[PDB]
């Protein structure tokens, strides 16, 4: 999951 | 018997329900555009042939992705460099609750590695988890993937920071  | 192809735009509104349904983090809607356009993001689709009404299209699980610059990224000191290096940076993954514990998501990492083993600059794979995500962590491990970093406060949810660990898989001899 890649940040905001 | 579960198919594999890249995603397209039909899958669009499939794969942002599927996004805000299972990870905490919000994306925004070009994120989707540019995995379905292909483009600078790969990406691979799985589907169960075998769903009925007219689902048996519909993705039910799924990997992104995007090729970066080895030297640029936040693991540049643990590769071993040779063209430019490149990684993939592995950017959701995620397989649908009534499908999960079927091995889906080990073939759709191993659709990425395999991917990355064929560029000749590629000397890895690598993403973030969230702490906690035990699941996750565990398949990650199963498929040899290192831990190289706890990130403190990575994440940003609801008001909160929660923890991040990266994870690495070596390539290339890197
Ligand atoms: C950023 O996006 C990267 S980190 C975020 C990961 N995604 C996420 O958290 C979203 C929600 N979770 C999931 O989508 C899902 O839980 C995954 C993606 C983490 C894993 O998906 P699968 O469920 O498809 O994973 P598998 O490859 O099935 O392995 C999982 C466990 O089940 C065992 N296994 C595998 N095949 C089996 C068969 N045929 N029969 C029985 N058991 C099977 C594996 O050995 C593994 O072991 P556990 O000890 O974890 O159960």
């Amino acid at each position: 999951m890649v940040n905001a | 018997t579960i198919c594999f192809r890249p995603i397209n735009p039909s899958d669009l509104e499939r794969l942002e329900q599927i996004h805000r349904d299972i990870f905490p983090i919000r994306y925004e809607s070009e994120f989707f555009q540019n995995v379905v356009n292909g483009g600078d993001i790969v990406s691979w689709a799985a589907v169960d042939r075998s769903r009925p009404d007219g689902h048996s299209e519909e993705l039910i699980g799924f990997v992104t992705a995007k090729i970066v610059l080895a030297k640029e990224s936040e693991i540049s000191d643990l590769i071993r460099y040779d063209g430019e290096g490149t990684l993939v940076y592995i950017l959701t993954l995620g397989v649908v609750e009534t499908y999960r514990k079927r091995g889906i998501a080990k073939a759709l990492i191993n659709e990425v590695v395999k991917y990355s083993s064929g560029i000749p600059v590629c000397r890895g794979v690598y993403l973030h988890v969230i702490a906690h995500n035990n699941p996750a962590i565990r398949l990650y491990k199963r498929m040899s993937f290192r831990c190289v970093r706890r990130l403190h406060g990575f994440y940003l949810i609801n008001g909160q920071h929660f923890d991040s660990y990266l994870f690495v898989y070596f390539i290339n001899g890197s």
